[PDB]
C-alpha cells in the first residue's frame, strides 16, 4: 500500500512560510488521488471551493476525499502520511471548535465564524491552503441536519417566508460557539438526498404498526408529564383492546420498520474518520484512533 | 407522461377537500419556442367565475374593488393586495421532452394503449407536458367560466392567454 | 392479489384528443382525457346558461380593458392641460433653439405624432413599464422611507458632529420608460428604457441610454418622444425641449383588474437558486435536448 | 536518498543545445481525421432518426 | 500477516469450487443436523436471475449431488430473504479433496491469490479505469413478477465513501426500487425488508484485472478475475 505520500512545491519557500508550516506538523489534510507524487495545487480545498455553487456540492466532494496526517518538511518538499485504520495517531485541532473526551469525530467543509477574519495559511501566489473541519459528532450531525432541513422547507416558498426560517436555522450554537452555514443553495444532490428520505418516511408511515400508531394517545390519557405535555403540545394541531394481536407479524413489521429508520439515519449521519483519547488541556491537540 | 398520472392522483387526494376535477394538456411549437421550452421553469393557473371573480378571493366581494388611488405612499394596496394576488395564482406541475417526437407513437412506446377516433398523426418539434385545474363550486359546472395558463422563465418575463370551458369540454361532457 | 392504480392506468389508456384556442385565437394547444380518469366517476353535471356567456364575454371586454383606457386616460390629460396651459410650452429638455425656423411645421409634425402614437398604442407601450415596478411589496416600503426621509429637518450641529455620518440621499440617475415615435416614416418604437438625469447648470433634464451615450433623437426635427417616471409623472417632448406635464391619472381603474392583469410576479424556491436572498443564481438549470440528459 | 543542490555561476546563458541529429518519425505523418464525436461526446442531433 | 481460517464441507459441494481460487459463503438452516452449511458464489448462480441460461444450464449440470440438492431446497424455502441466512467467510486458496474435504480461508490478507468472478455476475458503473478500486457483494431482489428470484452481482468502483455508493446504486436500480414500491402495495399483507444489500470486501489494483476461461470436468466456463488482490470482510448494510 502507499503508506507515503511526497508532495512538491512548485513555488519558492521563503523562512517565513516554512516556519508557519512548520508550525503545522500532524495536522489533516486531504488528498484526491492517493498517488504517491502529488502536486502543491491539490494539497488543500482550495482548487474546488467555489462559494457561487452549493455547500451542499462541497460537502459531497469532501465526503468523497481521502484523509491524511502531516509531517515536517524541508526545502521544497512537504511529506504527507496516510493513516492505517486501528493504529494510534496525533492530530492538531484545525478549527475553534472544543473538544471534548470520548466523543467520536466527523470531516465537514469549513464554516463561517463570529469574526469572519479567518487566517490564511500559506498564500502562494493565487494559490491558497485551506484545511478540512474536524468536528465532533453532535455538532456535524446538528448541521448536515439543518441543512437537510433548509432543503426540505425551502422548497416552493417565497423569499419572504423563507427570511426569517433561514436566520433561525443558519445560526447554530455548540457548546458555547456559534456558526453559519456559508452557502445552503438547494443542488441536484440534495433533491436526490430529498427524494430518497420522502420515500423512506412514506414508507415508515405506511408499514407502521397500528400499537406504534396508537400508542402515545393511549399514554398521553393514561400518564401526564413535561415530556408527553410537550409532545400533546407538538401534536394538539393534529390531535380500548386491540382487536389483533400477532406477535410475529409484529416482529417482521418492527424490523422493516428498523430497516426504514436505518435507511433514513444514513442521510444525516456523516462517517466517522476518529475517535479521541483524552485531550491537551489547551484544546489544540489530541491523539486518536483513526477509522476509514 | 408521469405527470398527467401524477396530477391525476393528486387532485383526486384534494377534491373531497376544494373541489378541483383535473384537466390535462399538452403544448407544441405553436405555442412557445423551443429556446423558451428548454428552459420553462414555472406553470401557473386560475379559474374564473362566470361574472368575474377569482378561486382565493372572498366570492362576494372585497375591497379590491375600489377605485385605484394613484397617491404617493401605497399605490394599489402594496403588500395585502401582492398577497392576495400571489394567493390566486395556483402552480402545477410540468414535465418537458426537448427532443421531437410525435404523440400516439410516443404513448405506444409508453404503457398507454392509445386508440383514438382516428389515427391521426401530430408532429411536434418538443413536447411539454402540463395538468391543470378547474374548479366546480359543487358538482354543476358551467361552460362559461375562463381558465388562465400562465408560463414563467427565470428572468420575470412571462406570456399568458385565456380559454373558455365551453371549448375545452365542447364535447367530452356532452357525451356524459 | 391487486393491482396498483398505475397499472390500470396504463392499461386502459387514453381514447379522445381535441384541440383548442385560446379567447383572442393567439395560441392553440391540445388536451388529453384518460378513461380511468376518477372524473368521470364523479358523475358531474354541466350547462352553459347563456346570461352566464354574456356576463363572461362582457367582464373578459373589462379585463383588457385595462390598459387602452390608461392609454385614452393619458391622451385626456394631455388634450386638458394643453387647453389649461392655453398654448403655451415651457423648456425642459437640454438643447440649443433656433429662432429663424417655420414652427408651424414642427407644430404640424407634433400633431401627426399624437395622431400616429396613439393608432399604435400596446400593453407594449411605456406607461405599463412604468407601472410594473410600482404594483409591487418594495414600492411601498421605498416610497414610505422616500417620503420619511425627504421630509426631515436639517440636522443640528450636534448630530453631525457626533455619531452616524451624513445619511445617503436620493441619486441624480434616474431610469424612465419611454415612447418615440418618427413621423418622416410612420412607424414607432414602445418599449424603451433609458436613463436620465438633471444638468448641473440648467435645470433641463439630460436622457442617455444604459450605455452611458448621449442620445440624440431630442434634435431631430421628425421625431416626438413620450416619458413617464417611476412615481408615475408624465411628460410628452416635441422637438426643440419644449415639454408638456401632467401626473397620469389612473384612478378610473379598479385595483383589482389593474393586480390582475400585471404584476412583477416574485418567484419561489427551485432547483439550483439560493435560500439566502439576493446571492447571485448559479448557471440555469435549463433540462435540455441538444444534449445527452444528464441521470 | 541524497539531495541534491544546484548554483548557477554566470550571468548569462552559461549552456547552448542545437537539435543535431534525426532518427526515424514517431508519428506515421497521416492524414486520419480527429474522431471529433470521441472528444465532444457529449452532442447528439435533435431529432433522433 | 494474513489471517488463515480453516473450514470442512462434503465432497458433493466441492467439485466446480475445487479451482483454488474462489470464494466461500456460509448459509444458516432450519434443519437440525445440517445446522450450517457453506457454499460458493458459483453455486448462488445457478438461483441468480442475472445469469444467462448457458451458464445456468451448466451449473445445473454440475452440482447434481444429493447434498447440494438439499443446499439449494434449503436456499429457495428462504421467504423472500437470503442475506439473514448468508454470511460472507472469505476468498480461499487449498483443497484436499475426498469423501469430505478440507480447505483454508483468509479473513483479512493479501498473501496465486487471485479471486475469481463468473462473467455473469460482474458489472462496473464506470468505464474509466481509475487506478485505485474497491469491490463489492451486492445482491438485489427483484419485485415485478409473481415471486421474488434475486439478483446477484459483484461490482468494482472508485467509490470509497458509503452514500456515494448508495447514491449511484440508486440512480442505477430505481427500476427495482419502484418494484420494491410495487410489491408493498399489491400484496399488503406481505412486507419485504430492502431493495438491495451492499457488503464491503476489495482492495486492488485496477491494472491487475484479468479475464480468462475455466474448465472442469471439461465443461467450460466464463470468468473475470481479480488477481493481486486484498479481502476485508464488512458488515451487511441493507439499502433503499
Amino acid at each position: 500500500m502507499e503508506a507515503n505520500i511526497f508532495c512538491t512545491f512548485d513555488h519558492k519557500l521563503s523562512i517565513a512560510d516554512v516556519g508557519k508550516l512548520t508550525k503545522l506538523v500532524a495536522a489533516v489534510v486531504p488528498i484526491p488521488q492517493r498517488l504517491h507524487l502529488i502536486k502543491h495545487y491539490q494539497l488543500g480545498l482550495h482548487q474546488f471551493v467555489d462559494h457561487t455553487r452549493g455547500y451542499v456540492r462541497l460537502r459531497g466532494l469532501l465526503r468523497n476525499m481521502t484523509l491524511t496526517l502531516m509531517r515536517r518538511v524541508e526545502g521544497n518538499q512537504i511529506l504527507l502520511h496516510v493513516p492505517t485504520h486501528g493504529l494510534l495517531y496525533t492530530v492538531l485541532n484545525t478549527g475553534p471548535v472544543t473538544w471534548e473526551k470520548g466523543d467520536a469525530l466527523c470531516v465537514l467543509p469549513p464554516l463561517f465564524h463570529g469574526p469572519l477574519a479567518r487566517e490564511n495559511l500559506l498564500t502562494l501566489g493565487q494559490w491558497e491552503l485551506v484545511l478540512p473541519w474536524i468536528v465532533p459528532m453532535p455538532l456535524a450531525l446538528e448541521i448536515n441536519q439543518r441543512l437537510l432541513i433548509m432543503g426540505l422547507f425551502s422548497l416552493d416558498r417565497s423569499y419572504e417566508e423563507v427570511k426569517a426560517a433561514v436566520q433561525q436555522l443558519q445560526t447554530i450554537t455548540f457548546r458555547d460557539a456559534t456558526f453559519t452555514i456559508p452557502d445552503p443553495v438547494i443542488d441536484q444532490h440534495l433533491l436526490i438526498d430529498m427524494k430518497t428520505a420522502c420515500l423512506s418516511m412514506s414508507m415508515v408511515a405506511n408499514l407502521a404498526s397500528e400499537l406504534t400508531m396508537t400508542y402515545v394517545r393511549k399514554l398521553a390519557l393514561e400518564d401526564s408529564s413535561m415530556l408527553l405535555v410537550k409532545c400533546q403540545e407538538l401534536l394538539m394541531r393534529l390531535d380500548a383492546r386491540p382487536q389483533h394481536v400477532s406477535p410475529d407479524d409484529e416482529i417482521a413489521r418492527l424490523s422493516a420498520l428498523f430497516v426504514m429508520l436505518r435507511q433514513l439515519d444514513d442521510l444525516i449521519r456523516e462517517q466517522v474518520v476518529f475517535t479521541v483519547c483524552d485531550v491537551s488541556p489547551d484544546n489544540k491537540s489530541a491523539t486518536c484512533i483513526f477509522k476509514g | 407522461m408521469e405527470t398527467h398520472l401524477y396530477s391525476d392522483l393528486a387532485f383526486e387526494a384534494r377534491f373531497a377537500d376544494d373541489e378541483q376535477l383535473p384537466l390535462h394538456l399538452v403544448l407544441d411549437q405553436e405555442v412557445l419556442s423551443n429556446e423558451e421550452a428548454e428552459t420553462l421553469r414555472y406553470v401557473y393557473y386560475r379559474n374564473v367565475d362566470s361574472a368575474g371573480r377569482s378561486t382565493g378571493r372572498a366570492p362576494g366581494g372585497d375591497e379590491d374593488d375600489a377605485p385605484a388611488s394613484d397617491d404617493a405612499e401605497d399605490a394599489v394596496g402594496g403588500d395585502r393586495a401582492f398577497d392576495r394576488e400571489r394567493r390566486t395564482w395556483q402552480r402545477a406541475c410540468f414535465r418537458v421532452l426537448p427532443r421531437p417526437l410525435e404523440l400516439l407513437d410516443y404513448l405506444r412506446q409508453s404503457g398507454l394503449t392509445v386508440t383514438l377516433e382516428k389515427e391521426q398523426r401530430v408532429r411536434m418539434f418538443y413536447a411539454v407536458f402540463t395538468t391543470l385545474g378547474l374548479r366546480c363550486p359543487d358538482n354543476r359546472l358551467s361552460g362559461a367560466q375562463t381558465l388562465h395558463l400562465r408560463l414563467v422563465w427565470p428572468d420575470g418575463s412571462y406570456r399568458d392567454w385565456e380559454f373558455l370551458a365551453r371549448d375545452l369540454l365542447r364535447e367530452e361532457m356532452e357525451a356524459n | 392479489d391487486e393491482v396498483a392504480r398505475t397499472d390500470e392506468w396504463k392499461g386502459a389508456g387514453v381514447s379522445r384528443l381535441r384541440e383548442v384556442w385560446d379567447v383572442q385565437h393567439r395560441v392553440r394547444l391540445r388536451v388529453l382525457w384518460y378513461v380511468n380518469s376518477f372524473w368521470r366517476s364523479r358523475e358531474l353535471s354541466y350547462d352553459d346558461h347563456e346570461v352566464e356567456l354574456y356576463r363572461a364575454l362582457d367582464a373578459y371586454r373589462a379585463r383588457i380593458a385595462v390598459e387602452y383606457v390608461l392609454i385614452r386616460a393619458v391622451r385626456d390629460e394631455i388634450y386638458a392641460v394643453l387647453r389649461r396651459d392655453g398654448g403655451a410650452l415651457p423648456q425642459r429638455f437640454a438643447c440649443h433653439v433656433s429662432r429663424n425656423m417655420s414652427w408651424r411645421v414642427v407644430w404640424e409634425l407634433c400633431r401627426h405624432a399624437l395622431a400616429l402614437w396613439m393608432d399604435w398604442a400596446d400593453v407594449r407601450s411605456c406607461i405599463i413599464k412604468a407601472l410594473t415596478p410600482r404594483l409591487s411589496r418594495g414600492a411601498a416600503a421605498a416610497a414610505q422611507r422616500a417620503r420619511r426621509q425627504r421630509e426631515r429637518s436639517a440636522p443640528k450641529p450636534q448630530e453631525l458632529l457626533f455619531g452616524p455620518r451624513n445619511e445617503s440621499g436620493p441619486p441624480a440617475e434616474q431610469t424612465w420608460y419611454a415612447d418615440v415615435v418618427r413621423c418622416v416614416r410612420a412607424q414607432v418604437d414602445l418599449g424603451v428604457e433609458v436613463r436620465a438625469a438633471r444638468c448641473p447648470r440648467t435645470g433641463l433634464w439630460i436622457v442617455r441610454d444604459r450605455r452611458g451615450r448621449l442620445r440624440r433623437w431630442l434634435s431631430q426635427p421628425e421625431v416626438c418622444v413620450l416619458y413617464v417616471t417611476p412615481d408615475l409623472d408624465f411628460y410628452w417632448v416635441l422637438p426643440g425641449g419644449f415639454a408638456v406635464s401632467s401626473r397620469v391619472t389612473l384612478h378610473g381603474l379598479a385595483q383589482r383588474a389593474l393586480r390582475d392583469r400585471f404584476q412583477n410576479f416574485e418567484a419561489v424556491l427551485a432547483r439550483g437558486m439560493h435560500v439566502e436572498a439576493g446571492r447571485q443564481e448559479p448557471e440555469t438549470p435549463r433540462v435540455s435536448g441538444r444534449r445527452l440528459p444528464f441521470d | 536518498t541524497q539531495n541534491i543542490n544546484t548554483v548557477d555561476m554566470g550571468l548569462g546563458y552559461t549552456s547552448n543545445t542545437c537539435v543535431a541529429y534525426v532518427n526515424r518519425v514517431r508519428t506515421d505523418m497521416g492524414v486520419r481525421v480527429q474522431d471529433l464525436f470521441r472528444v465532444f461526446p457529449m452532442n447528439v442531433y435533435r431529432h433522433d432518426e | 500477516q494474513a489471517l488463515t481460517a480453516r473450514f470442512f464441507v462434503p465432497e458433493g459441494l466441492v467439485e466446480f469450487e475445487a479451482q483454488p481460487g474462489a470464494l466461500l459463503i456460509r448459509m444458516e438452516t432450519g434443519c437440525d443436523s445440517p445446522r450450517h452449511l457453506y457454499i460458493s458464489l458459483y453455486l448462488l448462480g445457478i438461483r441468480a436471475s442475472n445469469v444467462s441460461a448457458s451458464t445456468r444450464c451448466l451449473l445445473e449440470s454440475v452440482y447434481t449431488a444429493s447434498a447440494a440438492r438439499a443446499a439449494l431446497q434449503w436456499l429457495d424455502l428462504g421467504p423472500h430473504l437470503l442475506h439473514r441466512r448468508l454470511e460472507t467467510l472469505g476468498c480461499v486458496k487449498t483443497v484436499s479433496l475426498g469423501i469430505t474435504s478440507l480447505l483454508t480461508c483468509v479473513m483479512r490478507g493479501y498473501l496465486v491469490f487471485a479471486l475469481m468472478i463468473p462473467k455473469d455476475m460482474y458489472l462496473t458503473w464506470e468505464e474509466t479505469r481509475g487506478r485505485l478500486q474497491y469491490v463489492y457483494l451486492i445482491i438485489v431482489y427483484d419485485y415485478d413478477g409473481p415471486e421474488t428470484r434475486p439478483g446477484i452481482y459483484v461490482l468494482t468502483s472508485s467509490i470509497a465513501h458509503w452514500q456515494t455508493l448508495v447514491d449511484v446504486a440508486r440512480g442505477k436500480f430505481a427500476r427495482e426500487r419502484c418494484s420494491f414500491v410495487n410489491r408493498r402495495i399489491t400484496r399488503p399483507r406481505q412486507i419485504p425488508l430492502c431493495t438491495g444489500v451492499i457488503q464491503k470486501l476489495g482492495w486492488c489494483l485496477a491494472d491487475d484485472i484479468h479475464t480468462s476461461f475455466l474448465v472442469h470436468k471439461e465443461l467450460k466456463l466464463s470468468v473475470v478475475r481479480l488477481d493481486n488482490f486484498s479481502v476485508e470482510l464488512g458488515d451487511f448494510r441493507e439499502f433503499v
